[PDB]
Protein backbone atom coordinates (compact mmCIF):
# COMPACT_ATOMS: atom_id res chain seq x y z
CA UNK A 1 0.00 0.00 0.00
CA UNK A 2 1.32 3.52 -0.87
CA UNK A 3 1.53 6.46 1.56
CA UNK A 4 -0.64 9.55 1.78
CA UNK A 5 1.07 12.53 0.24
CA UNK A 6 3.45 14.10 2.85
CA UNK A 7 1.40 16.23 5.29
CA UNK A 8 -1.99 14.67 4.27
CA UNK A 9 -4.23 11.81 5.43
CA UNK A 10 -6.03 10.95 2.20
CA UNK A 11 -6.44 11.97 -1.45
CA UNK A 12 -9.56 13.46 -3.03
CA UNK A 13 -10.23 12.73 -6.70
CA UNK A 14 -12.08 15.85 -7.77
CA UNK A 15 -14.06 15.27 -11.01
CA UNK A 16 -12.84 17.51 -13.84
CA UNK A 17 -14.55 16.61 -17.19
CA UNK A 18 -17.90 14.86 -16.36
CA UNK A 19 -19.84 17.64 -14.68
CA UNK A 20 -22.20 15.12 -13.09
CA UNK A 21 -19.56 12.91 -11.36
CA UNK A 22 -19.18 13.13 -7.61
CA UNK A 23 -15.87 12.97 -5.78
CA UNK A 24 -13.87 9.78 -5.04
CA UNK A 25 -11.46 9.38 -2.16
CA UNK A 26 -8.43 7.25 -1.23
CA UNK A 27 -7.06 6.37 2.23
CA UNK A 28 -3.72 4.58 2.71
CA UNK A 29 -4.47 3.14 6.20
CA UNK A 30 -7.22 0.51 6.69
CA UNK A 31 -7.92 1.92 10.16
CA UNK A 32 -9.33 5.12 8.57
CA UNK A 33 -12.56 3.39 7.47
CA UNK A 34 -15.26 1.46 9.37
CA UNK A 35 -17.85 -0.47 7.35
CA UNK A 36 -21.07 0.71 9.07
CA UNK A 37 -23.70 -0.71 6.73
CA UNK A 38 -23.89 -3.81 4.52
CA UNK A 39 -26.50 -3.14 1.84
CA UNK A 40 -27.79 -6.07 -0.25
CA UNK A 41 -29.53 -5.10 -3.51
CA UNK A 42 -30.22 -5.61 -7.16
CA UNK A 43 -29.74 -3.11 -9.97
CA UNK A 44 -33.06 -2.65 -11.79
CA UNK A 45 -33.63 -2.82 -15.57
CA UNK A 46 -34.88 0.59 -16.77
CA UNK A 47 -38.39 0.79 -18.29
CA UNK B 1 -16.48 -10.63 16.57
CA UNK B 2 -18.78 -9.16 13.94
CA UNK B 3 -22.53 -9.28 14.24
CA UNK B 4 -25.00 -8.07 11.61
CA UNK B 5 -28.23 -6.37 12.85
CA UNK B 6 -31.08 -6.02 10.33
CA UNK B 7 -32.74 -2.68 10.02
CA UNK B 8 -36.45 -2.63 9.46
CA UNK B 9 -37.56 -0.71 6.35
CA UNK B 10 -39.57 1.40 8.85
CA UNK B 11 -36.49 2.50 10.77
CA UNK B 12 -35.56 6.03 9.71
CA UNK B 13 -31.94 4.83 9.72
CA UNK B 14 -32.82 2.26 6.98
CA UNK B 15 -34.59 5.05 5.13
CA UNK B 16 -31.73 7.58 5.17
CA UNK B 17 -29.18 4.90 4.05
CA UNK B 18 -31.52 3.83 1.18
CA UNK B 19 -31.96 7.45 0.11
CA UNK B 20 -28.16 7.95 -0.11
CA UNK B 21 -27.94 4.73 -2.18
CA UNK B 22 -30.67 5.74 -4.62
CA UNK B 23 -30.02 9.48 -4.91
CA UNK B 24 -26.33 9.12 -5.69
CA UNK B 25 -26.85 6.97 -8.81
CA UNK B 26 -25.48 8.48 -12.05
CA UNK B 27 -24.76 7.49 -15.62
CA UNK B 28 -21.23 6.29 -16.32
CA UNK B 29 -18.94 7.09 -19.21
CA UNK B 30 -18.70 3.38 -19.98
CA UNK B 31 -22.39 3.13 -20.92
CA UNK B 32 -22.89 0.47 -18.18
CA UNK B 33 -20.07 -1.84 -19.22
CA UNK B 34 -18.53 -2.24 -15.74
CA UNK B 35 -21.59 -2.02 -13.50
CA UNK B 36 -24.66 -2.57 -15.66
CA UNK B 37 -27.46 -0.41 -17.02
CA UNK B 38 -29.72 0.97 -14.33
CA UNK B 39 -31.06 4.23 -12.93
CA UNK B 40 -31.94 2.80 -9.54
CA UNK B 41 -31.78 -0.17 -7.21
CA UNK B 42 -34.09 -2.62 -5.53
CA UNK B 43 -32.90 -2.64 -1.91
CA UNK B 44 -33.27 -6.14 -0.36
CA UNK B 45 -31.59 -5.56 3.02
CA UNK B 46 -29.63 -3.08 5.08
CA UNK B 47 -27.59 -4.39 8.02
CA UNK B 48 -25.69 -2.53 10.71
CA UNK B 49 -22.20 -3.96 11.07
CA UNK B 50 -21.10 -4.22 14.75
CA UNK B 51 -17.60 -5.09 15.80
CA UNK B 52 -16.22 -3.53 18.95
CA UNK B 53 -12.57 -4.25 18.13
CA UNK B 54 -12.87 -2.86 14.57
CA UNK B 55 -14.79 0.19 15.79
CA UNK B 56 -12.14 0.99 18.40
CA UNK B 57 -9.50 0.46 15.79
CA UNK B 58 -11.36 3.11 13.72
CA UNK B 59 -11.88 5.68 16.56
CA UNK B 60 -8.26 5.40 17.80
CA UNK B 61 -6.92 6.36 14.41
CA UNK B 62 -9.67 9.00 14.06
CA UNK B 63 -8.42 10.81 17.17
CA UNK B 64 -4.85 10.75 15.82
CA UNK B 65 -5.87 12.29 12.50
CA UNK B 66 -8.04 14.77 14.34
CA UNK B 67 -5.26 15.86 16.61
CA UNK B 68 -3.04 16.42 13.52
CA UNK B 69 -5.74 18.61 11.85
CA UNK B 70 -7.00 21.20 14.41
CA UNK B 71 -9.41 18.68 15.90
CA UNK B 72 -11.13 17.90 12.55
CA UNK B 73 -11.40 14.22 11.52
CA UNK B 74 -13.08 15.38 8.29
CA UNK B 75 -15.29 12.30 8.49
CA UNK B 76 -17.59 11.29 5.61
CA UNK B 77 -20.01 8.52 4.73
CA UNK B 78 -18.90 6.92 1.48
CA UNK B 79 -19.58 3.80 -0.52
CA UNK B 80 -17.28 0.92 -1.14
CA UNK B 81 -17.85 -2.01 -3.50
CA UNK B 82 -15.58 -5.05 -3.42
CA UNK B 83 -15.42 -8.77 -4.02
CA UNK B 84 -13.89 -8.83 -0.52
CA UNK B 85 -16.90 -7.40 1.36
CA UNK B 86 -17.21 -10.45 3.54
CA UNK B 87 -13.57 -10.39 4.62
CA UNK B 88 -13.94 -6.61 5.19
CA UNK B 89 -16.91 -6.85 7.53
CA UNK B 90 -15.17 -9.59 9.65
CA UNK B 91 -11.53 -8.54 9.73
CA UNK B 92 -11.62 -4.81 8.82
CA UNK B 93 -10.06 -2.94 5.89
CA UNK B 94 -6.38 -3.53 5.08
CA UNK B 95 -3.74 -3.75 2.25
CA UNK B 96 -5.52 -6.74 0.63
CA UNK B 97 -8.46 -4.46 -0.19
CA UNK B 98 -6.37 -1.72 -1.85
CA UNK B 99 -6.62 -0.92 -5.56
CA UNK B 100 -3.00 -1.45 -6.62
CA UNK B 101 -3.64 0.09 -10.06
CA UNK B 102 -5.81 3.02 -8.92
CA UNK B 103 -5.36 6.46 -10.44
CA UNK B 104 -4.22 7.88 -7.11
CA UNK B 105 -1.95 5.03 -6.20
CA UNK B 106 -2.32 1.83 -4.24
CA UNK B 107 -4.86 2.67 -1.56
CA UNK B 108 -8.40 1.87 -0.54
CA UNK B 109 -10.91 3.66 -2.77
CA UNK B 110 -14.32 5.12 -1.82
CA UNK B 111 -17.05 6.95 -3.78
CA UNK B 112 -19.82 9.48 -3.16
CA UNK B 113 -21.65 7.94 -6.10
CA UNK B 114 -23.06 4.54 -5.08
CA UNK B 115 -23.14 3.67 -8.80
CA UNK B 116 -19.36 4.18 -8.92
CA UNK B 117 -18.76 1.63 -6.14
CA UNK B 118 -21.24 -0.68 -7.86
CA UNK B 119 -18.75 -0.94 -10.75
CA UNK B 120 -16.28 -2.72 -8.40
CA UNK B 121 -18.60 -5.24 -6.72
CA UNK B 122 -17.67 -8.03 -9.15
CA UNK B 123 -14.08 -6.78 -9.44
CA UNK B 124 -12.01 -4.13 -11.20
CA UNK B 125 -13.97 -2.99 -14.26
CA UNK B 126 -16.80 -5.29 -13.11
CA UNK B 127 -14.55 -8.32 -13.68
CA UNK B 128 -16.50 -11.07 -15.42
CA UNK B 129 -19.82 -9.98 -13.84
CA UNK B 130 -21.95 -12.09 -11.50
CA UNK B 131 -20.65 -15.52 -10.51
CA UNK B 132 -23.76 -17.32 -11.78
CA UNK B 133 -24.45 -15.72 -15.20
CA UNK B 134 -21.13 -13.93 -15.97
CA UNK B 135 -23.22 -10.83 -16.49
CA UNK B 136 -21.81 -7.46 -15.45
CA UNK B 137 -25.37 -6.12 -15.84
CA UNK B 138 -27.13 -9.05 -14.11
CA UNK B 139 -30.60 -8.01 -12.89
CA UNK B 140 -31.12 -11.24 -10.94
CA UNK B 141 -28.14 -11.89 -8.70
CA UNK B 142 -27.92 -10.17 -5.29
CA UNK B 143 -25.16 -7.58 -4.95
CA UNK B 144 -23.64 -6.09 -1.80
CA UNK B 145 -22.18 -2.63 -1.12
CA UNK B 146 -20.68 -1.11 2.03
CA UNK B 147 -21.64 2.36 3.27
CA UNK B 148 -18.61 3.36 5.30
CA UNK B 149 -17.45 5.94 7.84
CA UNK B 150 -14.16 7.28 6.48
CA UNK B 151 -11.69 9.67 8.12
CA UNK B 152 -10.20 11.91 5.42
CA UNK B 153 -8.29 14.32 7.66
CA UNK B 154 -6.23 16.73 5.51
CA UNK B 155 -7.00 15.50 2.00
CA UNK B 156 -4.71 16.05 -1.00
CA UNK B 157 -6.90 17.56 -3.80
CA UNK B 158 -6.29 16.07 -7.21
CA UNK B 159 -8.07 17.57 -10.25
CA UNK B 160 -8.60 14.70 -12.61
CA UNK B 161 -10.20 13.61 -15.88
O1 LIG C 1 -15.88 1.47 -4.15
C1 LIG C 1 -14.79 1.34 -4.75
C2 LIG C 1 -14.14 0.11 -4.69
C3 LIG C 1 -12.99 -0.11 -5.45
C4 LIG C 1 -12.17 -1.25 -5.44
C5 LIG C 1 -11.02 -1.28 -6.26
C6 LIG C 1 -10.17 -2.38 -6.24
C7 LIG C 1 -10.41 -3.46 -5.38
C8 LIG C 1 -11.51 -3.44 -4.58
C9 LIG C 1 -12.38 -2.35 -4.60
O2 LIG C 1 -12.55 0.86 -6.29
C10 LIG C 1 -13.13 2.08 -6.38
C11 LIG C 1 -12.57 3.03 -7.21
C12 LIG C 1 -13.14 4.31 -7.29
C13 LIG C 1 -14.25 4.58 -6.49
C14 LIG C 1 -14.80 3.62 -5.65
C15 LIG C 1 -14.25 2.34 -5.59
ZN1 LIG D 1 -26.34 -13.20 -12.27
Amino acid sequence: MAHSPPGHHSVTGRPSVNGLALAEYVIYRGEQAYPEYLITYQIMRPE
Amino acid sequence: GTILIDLSPDDKEFQSVEEEMQSTVREHRDGGHAGGIFNRYNILKIQKVCNKKLWERYTHRRKEVSEENHNHANERMLFHGSPFVNAIIHKGFDERHAYIGGMFGAGIYFAENSSKSNQYVYGIGGGTGCPVHKDRSCYICHRQLLFCRVTLGKSFLQFSA
